[PDB]
RNA sequence: GUGAAGAGGGAAACAACCCAGACCGCCAGCUAAGGUCCCAAAGUCAUGGUUAAGUGGGAAACGAUGUGGGAAGGCCCAGACAGCCAGGAUGUUGGCUUAGAAGCAGCCAUCAUUUAAAGAAAGCGUAAUAGCUCACUGGUCGAGUCGGCCUGCGCGGAAGA
RNA sequence: CGAUGUCGGCUCAUCACAUCCUGGGGCUGAAGUAGGUCCCAAGGGUAUGGCUGUUCGCCAUUUAAAGUGGUACGCGAGCUGGGUUUAGAACGUCGUGAGACAGUUCGGUCCCUAUCUGCCGUGGGCGCUGGAGAACUGAGGGGGGCUGCUCCUAGUACGAGA
RNA sequence: UGCUGAAAGCAUCUAAGCACGAAACUUGCCCCGAGAUGAGUUCUCCCUGACCCUUUAAGGGUCCUGAAGGAACGUUGAAGA
């Protein structure tokens, strides 16, 4: 989430570890991102999936340090933050295959095909 | 419409009109005719 | 400042093909620029076989001598053929008295004598903007020797840089008055929304004839010349198509050899319209041998304007001179890129040009042979209402037969709006 | 000036009855008094209705020749109605009546109603026609377009309520 | 409608089978009387005193005792007031209570809210902090620019500066109840109710619904 | 010419404008420019005319059935002007164009007739053909009517910290 | 000139309306989609980053919008001291020179405890016609005002299609 | 954007007189608020003692009264520099 800041790649696809450069929606939402997609660079790559280094792209959170309300006094909370790259058009999963449980929070949309594709809530 | 400072008219349907203070003036050739506040 | 430099005086002129790698102007095309510029000529002064310097432009030797030319032969200014950087200009003034000008700055000067829309009013005074806003930045010295050289106390930022400011100033000011300007000619554009566009334009150097085959094709009124910007000013006006009858033509100014940056910078908006348009038709002349440099010239601006992925159609204008041969269809390929036999000023080659063009623009030629019983005043009624029948023929008890080709759009509107049972057309 | 000073004359049937400035009208089914007369001492005799401006006023024959017209529009009110073929035209539109409420259906997702005060009924032929009834002349033709107003015809096929007969604008640019 | 005086007495967090958790504040509806009713005769408005609570029937004055000898005595902490003159009701005092709301939907709710004292700013409102390095001498969190040089030459009076804060009232206007309960004089209610624990809360219902 | 080096009164506040050059007193009088419903000294003065805007109390080229004033000119009781009753003509759908053009795709001709009246045409319409309205006039109705010119005074143009 | 501290940033706003969006309308070369202008509108709201002392300008990605301009080019008795202008030194270059250069680079001290004003809180005195005690009414004043995006209407009106 | 409607026989959104019409306008919400020197409302509650001289909108003096209520101090507070 915000700004800069390391994220881990949640899908196969990724290449590795990449940085948060634009949160999408608002006049400019401040300390953002959960569901949330966002904008992000590639800084660490190997031939992998269809990533590249340098490039621009969007994405979303599913797995975050300060983690989730439910509703119950509930707050999942994770470690480190996985991240799911995306079309910066097509929007769309670009990955075969999700990386570590998430949850339910993240569903509909296409995401019921991340999560659908994505084991364990 | 337009707020020409200059007036005139564009037909012969064309027509001079008071309203409020305001010259207005019409025609019914095209409406776009319609100058006023001049 | 949107000032003038005057075209019409007499110039010792300076010039050197004889650079030896870059090579440019012959000088006769340089000398047509000076022509339809209305300089006063003098007298042709010419150095040698030069790598170009960090001193007086040309060599110390020449150098001097254009000086005393001047001074001698009374040369209103020492025009200069070929660009150079500002001091260059400078050390060239140490040694004379006038005004110098490259290639630059006449080809400006010309082209605002000839400004009459507004809009090249607009980006010609721009080019003129950008282009002597780099010029002035030595001149600094005589306003700083009469400054006194300390005492700024108030401003920190310089003074002049002031000045680079304002200039600066004055050309987002000018650009933002363009503004509305594309957005004007492009509210004219909006009509290209229609689905029904052809959108040609015609490309090629200044006395491409550019003005005489719009000219015949159109029955239109635009002046040709020998002179440089014979043409200026976008123009339309509608042509005959045998597929989309309509079709509309916009002549864009001829070209020279390394036409100035700047320019096109402000000149996007007059071209504008070329980047949309449908085929680059491209006249060129036969006459010169200056045949393959001119495409390699108009090249390289087409390049910077993007819209060079358009297809294009060669025409090799002025084969009056030549009998290159008899006006012909001239396929390249299936494809059409093709050359086509003209001279204008005669057009004797327009047929097969219409006919290729008809060739190449279009997207449905599945003709039907159409018929209608006593019904069909209403059939010929939509033919000549928007296209074409293509052929007539009456037949017995009013039954009606007839041969038509529209591109799809018709169809669908017309299978629509008409019962259609009629049914040749889909 | 002209219809200023013409005599209205009131019919046998119809009962004027003068009061200060404004004028009660008995009728055959009106029976009001729209006019308020500011300035010109209007008046009736054998049923001489009299005008011309009264002090000074300027407006003189202007409100006096507006009474006349109204009051003679008003008597012609007390015998009969007035605006009618209140029509609308196109695919999927419709209209009926109920009560004094009005309904019409123009594409929205609310259905289109608006009640009638009174003085004032309407029928349908059809859905396609409202056809209005009115005591008196102003009012009727007024909130009739009043009616209309909800819908002011588009040009690209006349779709929109359109009052009486009432040729319009009709354009064909940017279209396919 | 009408309100009533009743008082904080600390939040919770109420379950439903979801579960969800409403957070619930929790205001106690004890008994009311009516202290006194005033109309459009001898007051300009037309309206119902009344009050809640009580004195150490030593704590009361007579002045204040008068008062309460007319319309009977609940005794009390104080007074409070409802304009009305669409409803009507008693001059003898209310037994109502909880039982007024037990349909109602949203209570109005309004407080005084701890008092903070005097207080900086970027908390009488949110200034900025100014930067604390990079040099900033002397004011690492200070008053901002105020006044604007030569001008009317004056400083307005928007835009504050260091002053009082809290201890206030204030509405929140809308609230919903979370649940009317004639147990024990129990009202529930979702969210939060400026004002301390043990300090009484007016409630009359929706107003801005 | 005043000021500088000149005090008064007036133009709200005002060295340089209009009026006036203070030897000092006087709880006397009349005047100046300038003013006279109130602050506030005196006309709610007289009579005559205009302004409809708060012009007055910020301004132009320029626009216009603003309203005062003017000279002259046109039409008409053989009845006009406005509306209203009806006619709208035959050559000839002019020749050319062209699928079709013909009062209205054009083109150039556009006459001759009849009649009070009607153009081969002023506008709509049709693919085109054929409707639709005036120009034309009879009738109607009953006094005025249509303009240009000059001209006082007003509106529109006219947005700021 | 018996001293009025000067650019950029940084806290802070303030108005204008010559409109950046949102709001209301005229026409359109307004199918709808959308625009373009024009009118009316000042209620509120109106981009973080890269690069450079920068304002700019350029660039990457946004948002409905990244409006203008006034206000000792609002804001150094609030800060900032990077640019601006000292003495140090160097380069090119002009000078025979000492010396200079708006040609560039290195380094380089921001003072004032608030009487008055006006500002924010919060007080005590006296007032209000014997005296208190609580409850008031509203004479006036301020805060408050953005909005995306989703489905329903409905794949409908639009359009040949899209 | 209108209706009706004349002055100007027709017209005409205007002269008369009605119908509209917006984040703006004034309310509608909250807060403030009789120093609102126009100083207001309602409710409660209390004191209802004698004598003397001077000027009498006036007291002054004696004497005797002290009320509700106010505090002052102390216990302390999510109240507070
Ligand atoms: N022999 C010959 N002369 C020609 C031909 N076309 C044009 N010319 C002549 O050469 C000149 C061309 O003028 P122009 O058409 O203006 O050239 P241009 O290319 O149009 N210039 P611009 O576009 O600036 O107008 C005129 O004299 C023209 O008559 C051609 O095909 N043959
Ligand atoms: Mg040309």
């Amino acid at each position: 989430i915000q700004e800069q800041t390391m994220l881990n790649v949640a899908d196969n696809s990724g290449a590795r570890r990449v940085m948060c450069i634009k949160v999408l929606g608002g006049s400019h939402r401040r300390y953002a991102g959960v569901g949330d997609i966002i904008k992000i660079t590639i800084k660490e790559a190997i031939p992998r999936g269809k990533v590249k280094k340098g490039d621009v792209l969007k994405a979303v959170v599913v797995r975050t340090k300060k983690g989730v309300r439910r509703p119950d006094g509930s707050v999942i909370r994770f470690d480190g933050n996985a991240c799911v790259l995306l079309n910066n058009n097509s929007e769309q999963p670009i990955g075969t295959r999700i990386f570590g449980p998430v949850t339910r929070e993240l569903r509909s949309e296409k995401f019921m095909k991340i999560i659908s594709l994505a084991p364990e809530v | 419409m337009k707020v020409r400072a200059s007036v005139k008219k564009l037909c012969r349907n064309c027509k001079i009109v008071k309203r409020d203070g305001v010259i207005r003036v019409i025609c019914s050739a095209e409406p776009k005719h319609k100058q006023r506040q001049g | 400042m949107f000032d003038r430099y005057d075209a019409g005086e007499q110039a010792v002129l300076v010039h050197i093909y004889f650079t030896q790698d870059k090579d440019m102007e012959d000088l006769q095309e340089f000398e047509s620029l000076v022509s339809s510029a209305g300089v006063e000529a003098l007298q042709v002064i010419t150095g040698s076989r030069k790598a170009p310097h960090p001193k007086y432009f040309v060599g110390e030797g020449k150098a001097v001598e254009i000086a005393e030319a001047v001074k001698a032969t009374g040369a209103s200014v020492v025009l200069f053929d070929h660009a150079l950087s500002p001091a260059q200009e400078r050390n060239l003034e140490r040694l004379c008295e006038c005004r110098v000008i490259d290639r630059t700055g006449l080809i400006l000067d010309i082209f605002a004598q000839r400004a009459r829309t507004h809009e090249g009013k607009l980006q010609v005074e721009l080019a003129q903007l950008r282009h002597l806003a780099t010029r002035l930045v030595r001149g600094w010295t005589h306003l700083e020797r009469q400054k006194g050289g300390i005492g700024l106390r108030g401003p920190g930022e310089t003074q002049l840089e002031t000045d680079r400011r304002l200039l600066r100033n004055r050309i987002v000011q000018i650009q933002s008055r363009l503004e509305r300007v594309e957005k004007q000619r492009e509210q004219g554009r909006q009509s290209r929304i229609k689905a029904d566009v052809p959108t040609v334009s015609l490309v090629g150097y200044t006395n491409a004839g550019k003005s005489t085959l719009f000219n015949r094709i159109t029955e239109a009124r635009v002046y040709a010349a020998d002179q440089l910007f014979a043409t200026l000013d976008p123009t339309l006006r509608r042509i005959d198509v045998a597929d989309v009858g309509e079709t509309v033509l916009a002549d864009t100014v001829g070209f020279i050899r390394h036409l100035p940056h700047d320019l096109v910078a402000a000149f996007k908006a007059t071209l504008q319209e070329t980047r949309q348009a449908t085929l680059l038709l491209h006249v060129i002349d036969a006459a010169d041998v200056r045949v393959q440099e001119n495409i390699e010239a108009v090249n390289t601006v087409l390049e910077e304007i993007d819209a060079h992925e358009i297809p294009t159609l060669l025409v090799m204008n002025k084969i009056d001179m030549l009998e290159d041969f008899e006006p012909r269809i001239d396929r390249d390929e299936e494809n059409k890129p093709n050359r086509v036999w003209l001279s204008a000023q005669t057009g004797a080659g327009i047929p097969q040009l219409f006919q290729a063009l008809t060739e190449r623009l279009s997207g449905e030629v599945a003709q039907h042979t159409l018929r209608l019983p006593p019904q069909e005043g209403r059939l010929r009624s939509r033919f000549y209402q928007l296209q074409a029948i293509e052929k007539e023929w009456m037949e017995e008890d009013g039954s009606v037969s007839l041969q038509v080709r529209m591109p799809i759009v018709d169809w669908r509107r017309l299978c629509k709006q008409e019962p259609a049972l009629i049914d040749y057309l889909i | 000036s002209r219809v200023a000073k013409a005599p209205v004359v009131v019919p046998a049937g119809v009962d004027v009855k003068i009061n200060g400035q404004v004028i009660t009208i008995k009728g055959k089914n009106g029976e009001l008094t729209r006019t308020l007369n500011d300035a010109v001492e209007v008046k009736h005799a054998d049923n001489t209705l009299t005008f011309g401006p009264r002090d000074g006023y300027a407006d003189g024959w202007a409100q006096a020749g507006t009474a006349r017209a109204l009051l003679n529009s008003m008597v012609i009110g007390v015998t009969e109605g007035f605006t009618k073929k209140l029509q609308l035209v196109g695919v999927g539109y419709r209209a009926a009546v109920k009560g004094n409420v009005i309904n019409l259906s123009l594409g929205f997702s609310h259905p289109v109603d608006h009640q009638l005060p009174a003085g004032i009924t309407a029928e349908c032929p059809t859905q396609t026609e409202i056809v209005l009834k009115g005591a008196d002349k102003q009012v009727i033709g007024q909130v009739a377009a009043d009616l209309r107003a909800y819908r002011r015809p588009e040009p690209y096929k006349g779709k929109g309520v359109r009052y009486a007969d009432e040729v319009v604008r009709t354009k064909e640019a940017k279209k396919k | 409608m009408i309100g009533l005086v009743g008082k904080k007495v600390g939040m919770t967090r109420i379950f439903t089978e979801d579960g969800v958790s409403i957070p619930v504040t929790v205001i106690e509806v004890e008994a009311n009387r009516v202290t006194q009713v005033k109309d459009l005769a001898n007051d300009g408005y037309r309206a119902i005193q009344v009050t809640t609570g009580a004195k150490k029937a030593n704590r009361v004055t007579k002045p204040e005792a008068g008062h309460f000898a007319k319309a009977g005595v609940e005794a009390g902490r104080g007074l409070w007031e409802f304009r009305l003159a669409e409803g009507e009701e008693f001059t003898v005092g209310q037994s109502i209570s909880v039982e007024l709301f037990a349909d109602v939907k949203k209570v109005d709710v309004t407080g005084t809210s701890k008092g903070k004292g005097f207080a900086g700013t970027v908390k009488r409102w949110n200034f900025r902090t100014q930067d604390a390095t990079h040099g900033n001498s002397l004011s690492h969190r200070v008053p901002g620019s105020i006044g604007q040089n030569q001008t009317p030459g004056k400083v307005f009076k928007g835009k504050k500066m260091a002053g009082q804060m809290g201890n206030e009232r204030v509405t929140v206007q809308s609230l919903d109840v979370v649940r009317v309960d004639a147990e024990r004089n129990l009202l529930l209610v979702k969210g939060a109710v400026p004002g301390a624990t043990g300090s009484d809360l007016i409630v009359k219902p929706a107003v801005k619904a």
